[PDB]
Order: C-alpha cells, then structure tokens, then sequence
C-alpha cells in the first residue's frame, strides 16, 4: 500500500516503525533498574543448545567502561547499532575529553534511528536497547525505540516478557534500595514473567555503583541470587 | 647510458648498453634497457629506471591488447603518437626518460620521444649520456645502402665508442636486429663476443 | 495510489501531509500565551507510570537562553527538530553576533520541515512546535505545523487538546496581563480540555519577562497556580 | 496511475500541475493593478481568529525596496519561493550593481518553478504569486502559475476569487487612473467577490508611484477606502 | 502501465513522447517560411483579455541578432527551452567568434530533448518550435519535435493550426519570392486555418533579409497586411 | 510488469530491446554493400512533402572522411548516437594519429548502445546503423543493434524493406563487381522492396573505393541508374 | 507487496532474509567442531559428474594461515563474502601487526551482511558461513547467518544437512576430544545425514592445533576416516 | 511481483538470474576439453547466411597470448564482457609483470557479474562463458555462470547443446589425449548434438600446448577433422 | 646502514647489520632490518624506518593474500614488479627508502629497487650507507661456484667490513639463507657468533 516503506497512514500512524516495535516483541527479554548509588541491568540469557558457548555470547555489551548496553530485537542490528554507540562514545572521549552525559550518547543513537525511520530506500532499525551507567549527573537508565524514542526510568524492561515483568516492576518497585536486594528484585521480576516455560536459567547481569568501574558477574554468583 | 636505433632497407636495428647507475657508483652491471614491445617492434629506454620500466609495462599492456582487440599489429606511427600522448598528459609530473621506438610494419622505423612528449622520425637516432659520440660515428659512417650485418657492425663499433668515450655507459651490448621476414630477434651475447673480437673492440 | 508519498491529491491536498497533521493531533497537549511583558509555555505533562523519571523528562526545551520550545507529536522528529532549531540559533550567534530575530528561527526550522514536505523519496516532519520569546522586537509567540506553516499568535495550543483549549483561549483571553493570572488562565485552559480523564496533574510551564532570561519552574511552585 | 508524479497524459496534461492549480485555487485570494505612475498590489487579509496578530501575518511581501510581491496557494511554499525570490534579487544587486529588470527576476523564480514541474521525485510547488514594481522600463505587473507561466497584466488577480475578481477587472478597468480611484476600484473588486461571506474586512494593500520607494498602508489608512 | 515514463511500447511507440506531440498540438498556432533572401516567423497572437499587456508578451524571441524563435506547447518548458538556445548560442559566440551554423544550434537543443526522452526519473519537454535566420550557408528553417526530430523546411507550421496550415502550405508555396507577397501569402496561412471563431486579430511577426539584423515589425505596419 | 525497464523474461528475453527492435522496424529502409574495391551506402530517400529542403536532410552521414554510416529507427536517437561516433572517432585519431579500425569504431558505439540496454532508468537507443569504410585491413560493412550487436556483412539491409531486400541481396549478390553494377545491384535491391507504394524516389547513395576519400552521388548522377 | 525487498513484515519478520534462509538450506552440507587443542571444518563434497576437477573446486577455504572457512548457499555470494573475509583480515595484519581476534574478523564480515539486509535497492546475502581458527584467545568456532547473526559454537552445521547433522551433535558431542576421535566423529554426523542418497563420498576437512598454521587433508588420508 | 528484478524467492530462487541462465540456453552450442598438455576450444560457428563474413565474426576470442575464451548467449552482453576480461589481464600483467593465474582473471570476471546479480537498478549479465589456457599451474579449464558460479573442468560445454554434449562428454572422455584424437572427440561431441538439423558445417577451434602461444586454426585444417 | 644479497647455486643468502639512526646519535643497538616477506623469500631495509617498515607490512600483505587465493607463491619477478609500482604511484611524495627483495620461486633471485620503483636483478646486491665497502670485498672475492656455507662466510666478512669502515653500520649481524629446500631459515645468533669467531673477525 506503500504501508512498506516509512510514510503516513491513513490516520497517524507509521506502519514500518510499528512492524518494527513488533519486531523487538519477539525478542530475548532483558530489564534495568537503579538501586541507592548505581544501576544494574540484566539479561535473560537462555542458552538453547549445549553446543552454544555460554558465557562467551554477551548481550549486555560495554559502551565504555562508564555505560554498558542491553539489547533485544534483531541481534545483527542490535551489534552494528550497538557498535555505532561504541565509537561515538569514543568521538566524545576525544572531542571533549571525557563521557559527561549518557543522555547524550543516547540521544545520538536515537537520533541514528530516526533516520532510518524518517527516509525511504531503508527500513528502520528494527532493535531496542536500554542505556545504564553514571555520569557527572549520576546513574541514569534510558530505553531506546525503533523510532528513537529515548525515555528515562527508575527501572524498565524491553523483550518477549517486556508487559508482564513491567507490570511486576510497577507494583513492587522501591526507589532507593541496597545492591543485593536490588538484583534480588531483579530476578524476581525476571522470573515471574520467564517462568511460563517452567525454568529460567542462569541470566546474566552486571552493575556498577558511582565511582567505580564496570563489574559483569561470572557464572558462580549469579546463581547465589538465583 | 647510451642507446642507439638504425633504420636501414627492410630493418630495424637497435642496441643499448647493460649498465644501471641509479647512483653515481655503477650499481648492475648488466640491467636491461632494451624491450620487445611488440611482435614487430621494440623499445629502448635511457631515463630514469622506475618510470622507464613503468613505461615499458604500460607500452606492453596497450599494444598486446591492442594486437588481441584487433588482431593487427599497431604501426609505429601510432604507438610512437600513444606514447607521446602519455608522456605529455603529465609533464608537469613529468616522466623524466628519454625514450626510442623503432619498428616496422610496411617499412622500418625509428621514432624518437623526449621526456615531453615530443615524437619526431629520424634515419638514426640515439637517446642516452653517451649518445653524441653514437652520433659522430653515425654520422661519419652511416650509409642508408648498408646490410644489416654492416649495420649491426656499425651499431656495436658505436656503442663501443660511447663505452670508450663515457663513464655512465658500459657493460655488454646487447642489439636486437627486427625485421619484417624474421620478425625481432636478438643477437645472442656470443655472436656479440665475435663481431667485437672480428672489429677488434676488445681490450 | 501515490497517495503515500507527498505529490498531489484530485482535488488540492497533499494527503501525506494530512496525515501527519493528524499524526500530531494524537500527541500530548501544550498550549502557550503572551503576557504583560513576556510570554509562557505550559505543556502538558502526563507522567503515566511511577518509573518514569517524572522531572527529567522535558518537553519544554530550551532553543537558546532567549528562545524556547514546547512540542507535539511524534517524539522522536520532536527531538531531532529541536535539536535543528539549536543550532541553527548557534549559527545565527557565530554569525550576527545576536539573535535579533525568532522569526528568522521559526522560519528557518519551517523551510526545514518544507522540504520534507516537498520531496519524495522521504515523508513529512510529523511534529508540530510553538516557539516562545523575546528579541529586539519583544515578546514573539509562533507555531509550526508539518506542512512548516508557521502562524504568529497572542496565545495557541497543539496537541490532543488543540480544539478545546483553542476554544477556551478564543473566549477567555486577555491580552495585557500580569504573568500570576496568565499562568492561571493557562492552567484553566489546560484543565478544561484534559479533565476528561478526570485528573490533570501538576503541569511544566516556564516563563519570560522582557530583560530576563529564562525560567522553568520547578515542582513546588506550579502546585500553587494548580 | 502515475499519474501521481509529473509526466504526461492520455492527451496533452500535466496532471500534477493540474492538481497544483486547484490547490491555488483553494487560497485566499490577492490582486494588484498598474495605476497612471505605479501600481498596487491589494490581499485580502481575513484574520479569522481574533487571536492571530493580525499587522504581524503579511500576504504582501517585499523581495526589495523596488519589487514587491503577494502570494496565494499553499503558504509553506509561498514563503520558501518568495525567500528563494528574495535572494535571487540580491544575487543580481550583486552582480550588475542594481536590478534593471523585474521580468528576469520573474523568470528566475518560474524556472525554479518549471524544474519541480519537469523533474520526478518530487511535486510542483503549489503556489502562485504576482509581481509587482517599477524598474528601468516603468511599472510591470506580472503572475506566476505552479506549471512557471508568466504572464505581464495591467491588472490580474489569484486565489479563491480569481475568476469572480477577474470578470469585474475585464469590465471595469481604467488604463491611466489616479492612485486614490485605482486603490478604490481594486477594493471594489475584492468586494464584489469576497461578499459572498457577507463581510470583507480591512484588506491589506500597498503602492509604489515611480521614483519612490515601497509604501506599505497602516490599519487605519485602508478603512478610509473601504 | 509504466507507459508513464519514457519507456518503449508492445509495438514500437514511445507514450510519452506521443503525449507531449499531443501537448504541442494543444497550444497556440505559429508558423515560418523562406522567401527570395530571408525567412519570416509569423505567430498567432490572440491576446484574449484586455488586461493582458499585448505587445509585451512575445512568442516570437531572439536567440541572437542572427537567429530567431517561435515556440508552441507548454510555454514554460518554451521559455526555459529557449533561454537553453540563447546561453549556447553564446556558447558558440565565445568559442568559434561566431555562429557560422543555426543547424548547429538546432541540433544542441534538440539533443537537450532527446536526452529527457531517454532517461527516467523525468518528463519529455512538452514543447516544438522553429528556429529561423541567416547563417553563411544562408537562409535556413528548422522545426523541432518533443522527441529531438529537426526537419528543414522551405516553410512549416506549428500549434493547433498545424495541419491546415500545413495543407494551404503545400497547396500554394512558391519558393523564391518577395517579402511583402511572402507575409501576405503567411497571413493568408494563418487566416485560412485560424478563421474557425471568425477572428483573427493582429499577428506578430518578424522577419530578416540575409545581410541585415533583426526586425520585428510594429503593430501598425501588420495591420497594413491583415 | 516490469517488462517495462530493461529486465529478463520469464524465458530469455529482454523485453524492452525487443520493443526497440520492432521500432526501428517501423523506420525508412537502407542497405549498403561492398563492391570490389570498396564499399556503398544507399539510403531510401522518401522525400514526402515538396516543403522539405530534399537534398539537406541527409541520413548517409560521415564519422570520418574514412568512415560512413546510414541509420534507421528513431530519428533523434540516431543523430545523438551519430554523433557520439564521430567524436569517439575524433578520440582515436587524437590518441593513436590515425583510424587504423574501423571495428573498433563500431565496437565502441555498440558498447554505448549494450549500457542504455544493461541499466535500469533509461531505455535501450531505438536506433540501428550500418557503417561503412576502409581502414588499414580493407573494406568494411557492419551492422548495429539495439542490443549492441555488432555483425560484418559483405551486404545488409535495414528500415521497414529489411527483410525484402534480405532476401534480394542472399539471392542475386555477387562478391566482386564493379562499381556500376553495384549500385544497381542496389537499387533493384531497394526497389523491389520499397516498389510496394508503386513509387521509388530518387533514393541518396554514396561510395568509397579503396585509397580515395568520400563520394557522396548529388541528385543528377542517381538518376542515370535509377 | 513489498515483502520483496528487505523492509518489515505485518508482524515482525523481514521475509527477503527469511528467503535467503532457506536459499541457504538448499545448499550444500557442511560442520566443524572444535576438538581438545583446536578446531576442524568438515564439508561434504559431493562431486557429481566425473568431469570436475574433484579436488581444484575447495568449499574450506583459507583466510589467513590462521583463519579458515567453509561456506554453504549461493556460491557466487559465497566466493565475493569470502573474498572480502580475506581482504579484511589483510587489513588487520596492515594495521595492527596480526590477527588477535578472529571474533572481530566474524563481525566486520557480519555487519557487511547487515548491510544489505538493512538497506533497498538491493537483495541480502544468500550464503551462510562458519569460521573456525585459533587466536590469541584460543580455538574459536562461529557461525553466520543471512541477517548478519552470529553465534559462537562448540560445533556447527549449515547447509541441507543442518537439522539433521545438529541433531546427532546434540546428542553425541563431548567437549575434550583427541583429533581423529574428533574427525571420526564429524564423518559420522555427516554420513548420517547425508546417506539418504545411500552414499557419503570422500569429504574434503581441515584442521587446526593450536600453535601450528593450516592443514587441509589429502584424497588418501580422508578415506582411512572414511 | 518483483520477481523481475534481482531479490529473492518464495523459497530460495533468484528469479532473474533463473531467466538469464535460460537466456544463454537460447544461445549457440560451444564446448572444450582438455588433452595431454593443452586445452582447446571448439565453437560451433554456424554462418546462416551467405553474407556474413564468414571468418571475421570469431566467438573464440582472445584475453590474452595465454588465456582464451569462447562465449554464448547475448552476444553484446558477451563482447562487453569479454573486453573486460581483456583488460583485467592487462591490469594484472602491469602490476605483476605476468598472468601467472588464470583462476584469478576468471574471478575477477565472475565477481563482476556477481554484483549485476546482487544490485538492483539493473539486470544481470545474461552470458556464460568458458575460459581456456595455461599458467604457471598448467591447463585449466574454468566456466562462468549468469550467477558468477565458476567450477573447473577437465571438459565442459554452453549453449544450446549444453545438455546432449554433456551426456557424450560425460560418457566417451579420456583425460591424458593426444591433440588430434581430443578435437575429432569434440567434433564428435559437436556432431552428435548439433546433427538434429541434419547438418553441423566447419566449426571454429583453437588450441595450445602448455609452452606454445595461441593457434587458433584456418578454415583448410578443420575440415580435415570434419 | 648496510644489508647484502647475494644469489649462488641453488640459494640466495641475504644479511643485514641492526643498527637503527634515527639521528646522528645510533639509537637502536638491535633493530630489524631482514624481514620474511613470504614462504620463499625475504626483503632487506636500508632506507627511512617507518616508511621502511610500512612497505614491509604491505608486501607481507599483498604476498599472504596472494599465497592463500592463488595457493602458489609469488614468483621474484612479480614482487619486485609490484614493489616498483607501488613505489613508483607516489614518487613526488615518495618513500625515501631503497629495497632489495630476494628469494627463490625456480632459481634463486636477489632484486634492487631504489625509491623511484627501479627493479633491477644482479647476481649480488647491497643497498645502505657502508654498501661501497660490501661491493668491494664482494668484487674481489665472489664467486658463482661457492657453496651456502662459504656463502655465508663471505656474506658476514662483507658486514664485518662495512662495520669497521662505516659509522651507521654496525651492531650484530643477522643472516638468513633461502634456499628451496629448507626454505627460509634464520641463523642463529650462536652460529653467527661462531662464524665470525672461526672467521677471525672479533675485536
């Protein structure tokens, strides 16, 4: 109808950018929170197959070592869009020295999809991603948008199980909260909606708190949280 | 160096020097300077060795694709012009070689490029650092109703005086007759050896 | 039937710039309004759920220390507009020295939004501003619309809520006015239209006076005039 | 059919251009006319909403301080052509020192106006505007049309009221005629079409005599002559 | 069926450059013809309304001092097509010192239209003229086509009076004749086809004798012929 | 069914080269042969009209004073793609002193008819020449195609009499044979075809024997043999 | 529908790089496994007729002395993608003196697969590949994907035998593994799919132990395996 | 149902390069083989009419004085095609001073028409050819496919007979031949197919011994082995 | 600097000193001058380092990606042909450098290519600054009848020369011996240190 490729509809709406948000519906679900002094995100990982390397696939991917990165949605945009994040930052390291706001680093990004939403020739970049990490501010947790909508939370969720951990999220969230407790909330929140495959697995998971650099966990202490 | 390209009755005959110096200190004593660049004609270089050896690839390249493309050998005229054309499109880049062409296609010639591009025929001519003492004995000697055994004697006793005669030239002479029956062919270095031996140019 | 990329209609429309004007009546409502010597622009804002980070979020944002912008529709042209509109007030600060005119800035932005307009391969800016402030000329109140019309007013809307605050406004507006009853009259003009959800909530309003610079409120003090 | 972007018809059309024309058709309508040393160019304003800054919107642009132009169609469109008209005659100041002819400066405006015509990819500009003002050879007044057609009137009009407006100048023209019955003759004919609302307003309306520079009316001028 | 841009038929026809002939045969009747050692270019000229500034507006345009000419078709693609002719007419001027061949010049714009019949993305010029003058081969008569087609004449016609102007011509052309039978002769041309509202009206006309410039007579003297 | 830009069959056809080859069907027919020391072209001439300049519309055109070509197909392609010969001729003796193929020559401009059939956005050249000469291998006769096909001849034909006069030239040829009979050979080649509107004309016909330049016959020498 | 060049789906699919999925899935069969100090790539070769040059035609292809190949899909894709593999690692080796990631070797040649599955005017990569080599970080085993995805393997399959072949090693594969164990175990998967046909052939296999550069086997050493 | 221009299939099919390959079966039959230190390569030349210059038209052509190639399908996309394999071994010979891999020139060439199938905007080169020659390797045999497939071969055929001469090479060739027994067993070959219209005529036929040039034979020595 | 290549019999030995100035000042008393540029041949620096080492990287480059395409080595003629061209692309911004690239593809090889991107093969050959004494001793004691070892002794007495009598040249002399079947091998720094020992060439 040309309702494939990016123009209007009929009534106010953008097809290809919606097909796209239904696109990162089908994905790996993945959510973030802030806790008292930092910010956590977590993945689900669900390892399939035995033959899959399982602590060497990453989804949540380092930006710099002041923001980190989770994805959902297609995985091959998701890592050339998650790339392009990588060398921005840099550009902002050489440019100005330092990485003093994520928000803008987010917001570069998003404006890189709404490119690819706003002209025809290309489909939009069919991918969410949520931002997390300290700045001069302090700890920050953005969303990302196949348009480019950029949105800042407490705590949010992007995924297959986005609805039901957000609603889970939405009621049993509390604002300043110790590290371990945080990413006991976490999972709860991740389980809860996973568990409708009757197992979750070992997920992934990393923080940071202001001050310090990243910290990814290994496979033992995740599961102590499990 | 010194180069050196006869035109007599139905051949062609060149010759250059085998010394590369590239210093001042004679470096090879046995380069190369003389190409086939055609079935029916040849190529002699006395410039600088990079951009003549660059030269005598893109010459090779254009008249082999030439010869498959058509499937006729390009007259002189022609690549002597080709050659031109190259040779000035950069000139302020310039290639700083002195180049000789010399061939035969109905009847032998011997064309004669500067670093500018400038092609001009001549009977006989030479290009190189030695080449006004090839063309005092040319000029003394050359007759237009030679053989080509009288003219290769001739080409060697030339070369020989610009050896005797010149610093940047020496090393073996090696002479390419070409003509239309034979096609080109180069003397081999023991034929060389005789005649030099047979004028009495050896010491 | 090429009626989805922007020519022209049987009869005089150019349908994909409709139907990004009803793309930007599904928006959020904000509204502005001259006073006795300055101007205001109050926006809606609509914080939904709790793990939104309620004041981080502005969609009233700052063009230069003497123009802002409030916006409607999509979010994401929203903020690559804007973003526009910042730096080509920077270029008229390389360049000029000053910024003299604001008209000159809407204007720009406008012929901006034209082009999308105008050529295929592309749609439309599906995002409608106002622009607020002073110049040499004094208090200046625009709009902007999709097809990049711009219209000079004492007091205008956008949004969901443009046909009944643009009533309200058309009844009940005065021209010379001092800035504590004109940010009350905004906030009636608000109320009127949005209490059909039966709440409004504490809105974002900033405000010029001629001489200052700019100031946003902060959360206190628009619960007064509330 | 494409028929939806500017190539030709079954028997001799442009049907874009066509379309361009009726969207012309739907504007507001403006007319001008050569009086004895000069000639007028009078819109109608119809400021419909009594927020509207009602001087601050102008139809009525000037391109220099020796040619002025009103415009009719979409107004978007208007104004990028008429800044494009603007520049161009700069352009010529620069380079011939002074603007000798109105009619190249019509024809540089039309040739942009041809090449959206000619070329696909994009749409016609649907606009047209009438020139009017004094140069080395007197007063000329000319039209311009969304194909690029120029033609030289004594007297033309454009908008809603074109043909109404254009059979009473077919009537009642007067070739030589004092400034004073020449602006109340144009008013006339901007009654006698736009009294089909029952009300015209105060119009906008300006006037060059040559020799002088431009002359813009104020508000209380016009209603002397209405 | 993509038989909307410039692409060949299920017989060997090209449909748009068919439609834009049927553009040219929409258009205003002109035609041209040699006579004992010049050439005319006769135009219609039916200046409709009174308002329209009559001898200004010219069909009949000067390319150079030494070749002229009548157009018929969309009269923007006209003008702009024409303003080709003149700039490579000078062209000419600049490198060879002067215009030694109109066939030359003929063939450069008509190379100009055969490039738009052959590509996409782009309209045919709607638009056929004739170009006449003396060069040093002597008095020449060209036509040109919406295709690129030159043809010379000994004389020829143009517009919606095409084929009955055509068919006088052939019935009662002689070659080598006066100039003043030779306008009488193109009169009663233009008359016998144009005569169907039972008018005529004052053409316009010019004409060059090989030595001499440029005339194009006055409104008197083509009434001493009508 | 996009069998409307130059794409493959659903069996191993291009469509739209095809549709060329039907449109040069419909053109004027010619034909050419060698002789025994050289090589003619003869062209019908149909000269309909008595307003056309007969002897100055010429269709046998030179490239070289060594090189000739008569063409058939659409007019205007065929002077663009005649043109380009005679620069790309021009090419060769700047570049190598002399033509020395006249197969390069025809390769060069079949390599410029195979782009416009190989790329989308543009159609194939409607157009096919035969050219004619001697070089340094001796006389020459080729032929060229839509597609860019390129065959040698010792005698073609080509127009709407193409396979007419086919059939003539593979009964009755001769390989050597003095001029005379040659071009009456050709002439009862070109009239047994063309003789079906019970007419011939005098038809234009030229020749080179080898060593000598270009003999194009003027209007009283075609006569003998016709 | 426009489900033919690569934009979204009605629900979240984008189809042109589903079918060239299953454009790989027509391909020929082919597996790797790492084994206790490195890695293999078996393909199957099938040679059919007896007129290919058995072991000149190569599926396992070198990238590097430390990087190897075997691809499966399109083989003209497949030869160009693996062609550009071995330039990128070249670049590598120029830049920063050796090959430390063979990960990043994987993801340049993924994102050049994003490329053309992100953009239009252009059809994805019909081919599928796995890399396997040793690094800096030891043995590495990946996969690609139309889209671009990549995941890192202990073993994997592609081609026609993808299911059946990850079927047998999901259940029989052990980690830690001696070199002909490891190479007896890859025949065995790759028979059990393969004979369907009732044949295996001799296969072509590669290996890799860490530390020491390629070895490719030879026709006798296979069929001891075998 | 753009499946006419180059993106993929419901299930795995690249349309377009399917209906060039059935392109080049329209073509004429052409094969070669192998012999103890050579390869040759006979075409059928089947020269239909008399006027044809017999030997002039030549489908072997030469690349290089060592590499060959004979051709078949569109025989434009076939000459452009072949010229650039010409000067893609120039290119090669003035980088590395010699072609010392022909498997590298027939990549070259393959990856050229690999990008006409990749890209849209343009249809893929429908030819196939077979390349023929020695290197510092020794004598290869290479084919090339719509596609760019290349596979090498011991002996191998195009065209029309692609599928009969395939069968009798496939049953009756010896590898290790003498020259005259290996082109009587591929005139057998060209017999056995071709002889279904009851006639085959001399065919054309080169050949080289690994040392040798080029010696593609007369028209006297064919016949001895007709 | 000076590195020497010498061709014999059925091996072509080349060496180099490692000594890197740098400036006046000799900075680096063990730099790396001989590189292994493929499987069957090396190439030798003797000009400005990093536009040196550049060269260095893009040969072994252009020569990996040949090896893993074409799966055969590039022969001697042909990385000398494609070193001259890269050369000889930017010469009015030129690589101040002077090559000389050696191995063995049929017969052993040793070429010379200057910055201009002259290639010139010689039976033996030697770029740097201490290169005059290295041709010295190489003219008056060279054969074409050696043996790989007397070779290599011959090979070292020439650097051993150029160190005494050169300034830019000294510091430990590594040699590396191609031959076709051993292929490219290095001697190690004890046998080299045993050479010059047995050789008398010690202080």
């Amino acid at each position: 109808y040309d309702r494939a490729i990016t123009v209007f509809s009929p009534d106010g709406r953008l097809f290809q950018v919606e097909y796209a948000r239904e696109a990162v519906k089908k994905g790996s679900t993945a959510l973030g929170m802030k806790f008292a002094n930092g910010v956590l995100l977590i993945s689900d990982k669900k390892v399939r197959s035995r033959l899959i390397e399982q602590n060497s696939i990453e989804a949540i991917q380092l930006i710099d070592d002041y923001v980190a990165a989770v994805t959902s949605g297609l995985v091959a945009d998701a890592r050339v869009l998650v790339d392009f994040a990588r060398i921005s930052a840099q550009q902002e390291k050489v440019t100005y020295g330092s990485l003093v706001n994520i928000e803008n680093l987010v917001k570069r990004v998003a404006d890189q999809m709404q490119q690819y939403t706003q002209y025809g020739g290309v489909r939009p970049y069919g991918v969410s991603l949520i931002f997390a990490g300290i700045d001069q501010i302090g700890p920050r947790l953005f969303d990302c948008d196949p348009a480019g909508t950029i949105n800042e939370y407490k705590a949010t969720a992007i995924g297959s199980g986005k609805d039901a951990v957000v609603s889970f999220l939405e009621r049993e969230y509390k604002e300043n909260l110790p590290e371990k407790e945080a990413v006991t909330l976490g999972i709860k929140a991740l389980k809860s909606s996973l568990e409708e495959g009757e197992e979750l697995k070992a997920p992934e998971i990393a923080s940071i708190t202001v001050g310090n650099k990243y910290r990814i966990y290994d496979q033992e202490e995740v599961k102590k949280f499990l | 160096t010194t180069t050196v390209g006869i035109t007599l009755k139905d051949a062609v005959i060149m010759a250059t020097e085998r010394r590369v110096t590239m210093e001042n200190f004679i470096m090879h004593k046995n380069g190369k300077k003389l190409f086939q660049i055609d079935t029916y004609t040849g190529m002699t270089i006395a410039g600088l060795v990079g951009d003549a050896q660059v030269l005598v690839r893109y010459m090779k390249a254009e008249l082999e694709l030439y010869r498959l493309q058509r499937r006729v050998n390009m007259p002189i005229e022609a690549v002597a012009t080709l050659l031109s054309n190259m040779l000035n499109q950069v000139k302020y880049m310039p290639y700083m070689v002195q180049l000789l062409v010399g061939g035969i296609d109905t009847a032998p010639h011997v064309f004669s490029i500067d670093a500018a591009g400038g092609s001009v025929e001549d009977i006989y001519a030479s290009t190189g650092s030695g080449s006004p003492f090839v063309y005092g004995v040319l000029e003394s000697q050359y007759s237009e109703k030679m053989t080509v055994d009288e003219g290769v004697d001739l080409v060697i006793r030339a070369i020989s005086a610009a050896k005797q005669r010149d610093s940047a030239s020496g090393g073996m002479i090696d002479v390419a007759v070409i003509t239309r029956k034979d096609g080109y062919v180069q003397l081999p270095t023991d034929q060389i050896e005789s005649r030099i031996r047979k004028l009495g140019l050896i010491l």
